[PDB]
């Protein structure tokens, strides 16, 4: 079957510049790769955990990407800096929703 | 012409106007076709379209697609199908469109499983192929031999099989840049067979060093930006001798082997910037090549990181320490 998330990426806020993580979990999946304003995100930049479902043989997927407050301010768009979790399956492909990160001063 | 799509000067203008479907009442003599920014759907394509000859040029993009269209004109040479949502791509749909030139399925879900197993070959005219923004894993095996570009950037591509670019000889631009690709994802001699190639570019990949047995009998540029290149072979740049623009910038380089740019004769510019070069009798060679090389090579880039007695300084500026 196409992976379902069990976690998708949720809108964040940076506030007193401490860098936020955008959150992705899906299942089944053998990769699972960010993509931020149409921009695929390094591997290097993924801090990916991979777990044998207690339920069935079906392997899980958890990944997590950092987004500084340079990130968002050096980004000049029409819109809001959004990432997207992209995920993958031995049959195909499913994206989850674009995750808005923009900064919030107090 | 239909009730709520309007026609004007033999061109029909059904974007804007939020359609389900593409339109029935289509006439028998008209140019250029424009069906973007609207929620038409993979089911909502009428027998009868395919039936017009007179379209060469589709619009079709940001709508709700998952599958790549079919009963698309017969005689459509440029097909925009970009921002949309398409993840299949089938054999017997391009099968249709045996006219087809040119090709965008950019900002759209498309994956190595989707792509049926030779369904771009089946486009015999495809000169045009833009697989821009996808969620493609590989290289697909079945692909046009009239093609002339390929750009499939911004993918999630980390292996070339050989098989991939069989029978292209035809090919002038390959941009296969912001992947997952390695050295040990390219098999061996890949590129080789690649005679009329023009352009190559792989910047923001994970390549170590830049890739082995590619083809100078018509390369210009080689773009080897953004890479993890720590090394780079004596035969690497051998037998690439029309080659005007090279780029080796933002790269893990600590030095280069005596006598890589030998047989760069043709060579008119090359950029090496942000790369962590040791300034040691190691680069010695590279300080007198930049002495005596004319002025028609732009070489830029070349500045010492270490150590910090040397750090700053540009390598063309040295003098040496060692003998």
């Amino acid at each position: 079957t196409l992976p379902h998330f069990i976690e998708e990426p949720e809108d964040a806020y940076i506030i007193k510049s401490n860098p936020i993580a955008l959150r992705c979990k899906a299942r089944p999946a053998m990769q699972i790769f960010f993509k931020c304003n149409g921009e695929w995100v390094h591997q290097n930049e993924h801090v990916s955990e991979e777990s044998l479902d207690e339920s069935s043989g079906l392997k899980v997927r958890e990944v997590f990407i950092n987004v500084t407050r340079q990130q968002v301010e050096d980004f000049h768009g029409p819109e809001d800096y959004w990432c997207q979790c992209v995920a993958w399956s031995h049959l195909g492909t499913s994206k989850s929703r674009k995750a808005s990160v923009r900064i919030a001063y107090l | 012409c239909p009730s709520v799509c309007r026609c004007d000067r033999n061109f029909v203008y059904c974007n804007e106007r939020s359609l389900t479907s593409v339109p029935l009442g289509i006439p028998e003599g008209v140019t250029v076709l424009y069906l973007h920014n609207n929620q038409i759907n993979n089911a909502g394509f009428p027998a009868e379209l395919h039936n017009v000859q007179s379209v060469h040029t589709v619009y079709l993009y940001g709508n709700q697609l998952d599958e790549f269209p079919m009963n698309l004109p017969k005689n459509v040479r440029v097909l925009h199908l970009q921002e949309n949502n398409i993840q299949t791509i089938s054999r017997a749909a391009l099968a249709q469109l045996l006219k087809l030139e040119e090709l965008h399925l950019d900002d759209n879900s498309i994956s190595t499983v989707g792509v049926e197993d030779g369904a771009f070959r089946e486009a015999i005219s495809l000169k045009l192929l833009f697989l821009s923004k996808n969620h493609l894993s590989s290289v697909p095996v079945g692909l046009p031999v009239d093609l002339q570009e390929l750009r499939v950037d911004e993918n999630r591509i980390a292996v070339i099989s050989d098989m991939a670019f069989q029978n292209l000889t035809s090919l002038e631009r390959l941009i296969v840049d912001g992947n997952l690709l390695t050295n040990k994802g390219i098999a061996e001699g890949t590129f080789s067979h690649l005679t009329k190639l023009k352009e190559f570019s792989i910047v923001r990949n994970s390549l170590s060093h830049p890739p082995p047995d590619l083809p100078g009998t018509h390369l210009i540029r080689l773009y080897l930006q953004d890479n993890q290149i720590n090394h780079i072979p004596l035969t690497a740049f051998a037998n690439l001798r029309k080659l005007e623009r090279l780029d080796i910038s933002n790269n893990q380089l600590r030095m280069l082997t005596q006598g890589v740019f030998d047989h760069l004769s043709n060579l008119k510019q090359l950029t090496a910037r942000n790369n962590p070069w040791f300034c040691d009798c190691s680069i010695k060679w590279v300080t007198e090549w930049l002495k005596y090389i004319p002025s028609s090579l732009n070489v830029r880039g070349f500045m010492c990181q270490g150590p910090e007695q040397v750090r700053g300084m540009a390598v063309r500026e040295l003098n040496m320490s060692c003998p």
